[PDB]
């Protein structure tokens, strides 16, 4: 594919990001560690996971289990 | 286009280890992930482990202790090896494309019998089986092989649909089987009917033409 | 929705902060009427803003406009005779002078 | 094969043309793209400027007052989605005051996942009645294409 | 650690019937993101390799017939096959592929069908197999319906019961029919000391048993 409908992820155009990856953007896959990463060069947004997605911040209601 | 095969030793010495070779064929590792899934005889399938194209892999919690799994992006393979078999690891090994995000396990492999066992590697004796004195039921006896499995054809492949070949049967560390192929009358013996027998773990291929009795 | 709209305009509002072509310097009007222009012509009319001329001028961003003349009414007669030919074999070979100014060209 | 080359982030590009190589190596920018206010470029600028590598932009594109810019064809010849995840008032891509320029000529453009389009003031602008852009998107009700040559 | 549960264990149903099996997981399935079930439903025929037939609980592989119908979701699913066809013998097994890959049991489907009278064959040992010393005499009894039979071996007129090997093929994909070899080994010695070799078979077609046989001399 020059472009996906739903999200990349490893060379390739997938229906959902399957676990152990998150949605990422709206339009990859990432590990765990990526998006630890991207929190952590925080340490602007550092970023948590939420409903199977790396996002930005937590929902209202949420906070930011620490560790995992 | 989409293909998988296992290359394996057919059979392994009980405490051994067990090496496979999952070659494949019209797609990318690097985007698809290959899973390995065991069928004991007359069981079910049991999932191993799988290797995304990431190259990071899963393992079944029970197996895990002795089992890897690793690739070759470049040369299209997957690499399987278990350490310490016994009795109970006897089984057919697949390997199988894991369109993972999208389909789950797709392609499969045609699989890859292992047997555990300190028994000798024996290839088998085929003996043509014509009538004594509409239509015509002929056979070949495959008598005195191990391990499993044989694969036995009728002129090549040529003749399929009357075919019966019988599940062997295992005495004195050596199996046996028969198979049967039904034709019409006007075909045999005016034309050869041969019985082709391959014992992969032996690497002995042999032809049997069914010749009529006097 | 049309409050979506105004914001935008005002968005690059607030994103807004050698050769010689035919001029005018409009002082003390918010108009000009240009003259002499070719019949159904386009023009490419540049106008900008200017607080200071004096000690070198001081001018806006271009606000740039483009517009086509009206046509002439006969601009695109044909005049001067229809003059013909007749070989030996009988073709006609007419002859016409082409309108020397027309509105555009003709096709 | 799908993406070869870097994702990058999104950008604002304004006065010179200088940042604008930033781009060399993206396959994706993963936000938007605006170019803005160069007022002293010339078609000469742009000759020699190409971003071939450029697939996808998963928010929107924006072009506004860019001086000597007559296509968009050899900028950005392979551009095929624009996903509109964020947008510019409702819009993914925005042709704006664009001075000089003749066309789009994104010719690799097939969708707009989200988002309409706004083509306004752009007095040298033709090749868009051309454009069909039901094609492109699901809903063009949305679309303000107006004041253009 | 997700569990499959799969019930029955097998069925039986003629052609044309309407058949449905239940796969029950200790975990939902149901992926928040998209609202689907990561399930799947293969079917092994015997001998083959397993085919997929469903996934997502509901979506249809390519090539897959319309009869099947996946249904269900988080927890409990459903195989249907409207009408089921000769050639749908197998077993089917479902797979849970939401983290990690865990097999069903499987539900074994077989087919019900009109009784069949088996058709017997008694061969000789080959001359190849008595050169080389042995001498193994073979009956086949094929495509015959249900699968229990019973074959009884004679020597000149006796029953032998010592040295028999009998053994049973799958339900056959096409006629829904069983086959059966029973094998007699003895030594070419043991073989040579004989000369009326008899194979009788009894099944529920008949009171009277079909009998094969031959004459060593002869
Ligand atoms: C441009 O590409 C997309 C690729 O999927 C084509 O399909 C449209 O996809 C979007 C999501 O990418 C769908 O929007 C969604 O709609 C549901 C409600 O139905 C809503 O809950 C979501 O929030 C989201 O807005 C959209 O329905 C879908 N439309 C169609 C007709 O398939 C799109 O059609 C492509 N357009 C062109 C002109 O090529
Ligand atoms: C977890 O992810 C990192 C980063 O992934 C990379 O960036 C993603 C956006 C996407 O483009 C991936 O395909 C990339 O791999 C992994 O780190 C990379 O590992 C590869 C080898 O596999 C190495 O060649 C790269 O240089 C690494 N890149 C970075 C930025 O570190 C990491 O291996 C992943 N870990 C696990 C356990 O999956
Ligand atoms: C665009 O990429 C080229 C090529 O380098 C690649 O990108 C790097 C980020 C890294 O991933 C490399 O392994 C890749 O090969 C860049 O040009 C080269 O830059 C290096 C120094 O970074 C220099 O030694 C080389 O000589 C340069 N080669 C050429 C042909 O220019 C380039 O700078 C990248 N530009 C941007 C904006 O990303
Ligand atoms: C580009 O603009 C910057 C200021 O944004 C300036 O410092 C730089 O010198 C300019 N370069 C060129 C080539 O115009």
């Amino acid at each position: 594919c020059v472009a996906c409908r739903n999200f990349y992820l490893d060379g390739r155009c997938v229906e959902t990001c399957p676990p152990p990856y998150y949605h990422f953007q709206d339009w990859r896959c990432v590990n765990f560690s990526f998006c630890q990463d991207l929190h952590h060069k925080c340490k602007c947004h550092q970023y948590v996971i939420h409903n199977n997605k790396c996002i930005p911040e937590c929902p209202s209601g949420y906070t930011m289990n620490s560790s995992n | 286009q989409v293909q998988l095969k296992e290359s394996g030793p057919g059979l392994v010495a009980p405490s051994q280890s067990l090496s496979i070779t999952c070659t494949v064929s019209g797609f990318p590792l690097t985007a698809y992930g290959v899973n390995w899934v065991r069928q004991p005889p007359g069981k079910g399938l049991e999932w191993l482990g799988m290797i995304w194209g990431d190259g990071n892999t899963d393992y079944n919690s029970a197996l895990k202790s002795r089992l890897s799994i690793s690739k070759d992006n470049s040369k299209s393979q997957v690499f399987l090896k278990m350490n310490s078999l016994q009795t109970d690891d006897t089984a057919r090994y697949y390997c199988a494309r894991d369109p993972y995000g999208s389909k789950p396990m797709d392609y499969w492999g045609q699989g890859t019998s292992v047997t555990v066992s300190s028994a000798k590697t024996t290839p088998p004796s085929v003996y043509p089986l014509a009538p004594g004195s509409s239509m015509v039921t002929l056979g070949c006896l495959v008598k005195g092989y191990f391990p499993e499995p044989v694969t036995v054809t009728w002129n090549s492949g040529s003749l399929s649909s009357g075919v019966h070949t019988f599940p062997a049967v295992l005495q004195s560390d050596l199996y046996t089987l028969s198979s049967s192929v039904t034709v019409p009358s006007s075909t045999w013996p005016s034309e050869t009917v041969t019985c082709n027998v391959a014992h992969p773990a032996s690497s002995t291929k042999v032809d049997k033409k069914i010749v009529p009795r006097d | 929705k049309e409050l979506e709209e105004s914001s935008f305009r005002k968005t690059f509002e607030d994103y807004l902060h050698e050769e010689h072509r035919p001029f005018e310097k409009v002082v003390n009007k918010e108009s000009l009427v240009i003259s002499g222009l070719r019949h159904f012509t386009g023009y490419r009319i540049e106008l900008q803003a200017c607080n200071q001329d004096t000690p070198e001028e001081r001018c806006s961003v271009a606000a740039y406009v483009s517009a086509r003349t009206m046509p002439e009414a006969k601009a695109d007669d044909i005049v001067g005779p229809v003059t013909h030919e007749i070989f030996e074999n009988n073709v006609v070979h007419l002859m016409w002078q082409e309108p020397k100014e027309p509105n555009g060209l003709i096709v | 094969h799908l993406y070869p080359g870097e994702v990058c982030p999104g950008m604002d590009i304004r006065n010179n043309l200088t940042r604008l190589h930033e781009l060399e190596n993206c396959s994706v920018i993963e936000g938007h793209l605006q170019i803005l206010l160069m007022f002293k470029t010339r078609p000469e600028d742009f000759r020699d400027l190409s971003f071939p590598k450029l697939i996808m932009i998963t928010d929107y594109l924006l072009l506004f007052r860019v001086y000597g810019l007559e296509s968009l064809k050899d900028l950005f010849p392979n551009l095929t989605v624009i996903r509109g995840s964020r947008l510019f008032f409702n819009y993914a891509l925005v042709i704006f005051e664009m001075v000089h320029l003749k066309e789009l000529g994104l010719y690799n453009l097939m969708n707009i996942t989200r988002g309409s389009v706004r083509i306004e003031k752009n007095n040298e602008l033709c090749y868009l009645a051309t454009i069909d852009w039901s094609r492109i998107l699901d809903s063009v009700e949305d679309n303000h294409i107006v004041l253009n040559k | 650690d997700i569990v499959m549960s799969q019930s029955p264990s097998s069925l039986v149903v003629s052609v044309g019937e309407k058949v449905t099996m239940s796969c029950k997981s200790s975990q939902s399935l149901l992926y928040s993101s998209n609202q689907k079930n990561f399930l799947a439903w293969y079917q092994q025929k015997p001998g083959q390799s397993p085919k997929l037939l469903i996934y997502w609980a509901s979506t249809r592989e390519s090539g897959v017939p319309d009869r099947f119908t996946g249904s269900g979701s988080g927890t409990d699913f459903t195989l249907t096959i409207s009408s089921v066809k000769a050639e749908d013998l197998a077993v089917y097994y479902c797979q849970q592929y939401f983290r990690y890959r865990t097999f069903g049991g499987g539900t074994k489907l077989e087919i019900k069908r009109a009784d069949a009278a088996p058709t017997v064959s008694i061969f000789p040992p080959s001359s190849e197999q008595l050169t080389s010393g042995g001498a193994s005499v073979v009956c086949f009894l094929n495509n015959f319906y249900p699968k229990d039979i019973n074959v009884k071996w004679k020597i000149d007129g006796s029953e032998r019961q010592n040295g028999v090997l009998n053994s049973w093929t799958d339900q056959d994909s096409k006629d829904s029919t069983y086959s059966m070899s029973s094998t007699l080994t003895l030594t070419k010695d043991e073989y040579e000391r004989h000369n009326s070799y008899t194979c009788e078979a009894t099944h529920k077609t008949s009171t009277s048993p079909i009998v094969k046989s031959f004459n060593r001399n002869e």
